[PDB]
C-alpha cells in the first residue's frame, strides 16, 4: 500500500507539471501570432512605399 | 515533485523494520525453540515404556 501511495504522488506531480507546460505553450503560440501580424505590417509598408 | 519523492523514500529508509516483522521473527524463533524442547521428553518416554 505504501508503494501504491508513492506511485499516486508521482502521477499527480506529473499532471501538475504538464498543466504548467500548457501555459508555456500557449504563450509561445501568442508570440507566433504577433510575428504573423508583424510580417503583414511589413507587407503593408512595402505597398505604401 | 522530486523533493516529495525524496522525503518519502528517506522516511521509509529510516523507519527500516517495523514492529510486526520483529514480532513475526521472534515468533519463528520461539517456535523453533519449542520444537527442539521435546527431545528429552521423547527419550524419557522411550526409556519408561
Amino acid at each position: 500500500r505504501q508503494e501504491w501511495e508513492i506511485q499516486r504522488d508521482n502521477a499527480d506531480g506529473e499532471v501538475k507539471q504538464m498543466d504548467a507546460q500548457l501555459e508555456s505553450l500557449k504563450i509561445r503560440r501568442e508570440a507566433a501570432q504577433m510575428q504573423v501580424e508583424y510580417q503583414e505590417t511589413q507587407q503593408a509598408h512595402t505597398q505604401a512605399q | 515533485s522530486a523533493q516529495n519523492r525524496l522525503e518519502k523514500y528517506q522516511q521509509l529508509y529510516d523507519e527500516d523494520i517495523n514492529h510486526g516483522e520483529q514480532r513475526a521473527m521472534s515468533l519463528l524463533d520461539a517456535a523453533a525453540g519449542q520444537s527442539l524442547a521435546g527431545q528429552v521428553l521423547s527419550i524419557a518416554e522411550g526409556v519408561a515404556d
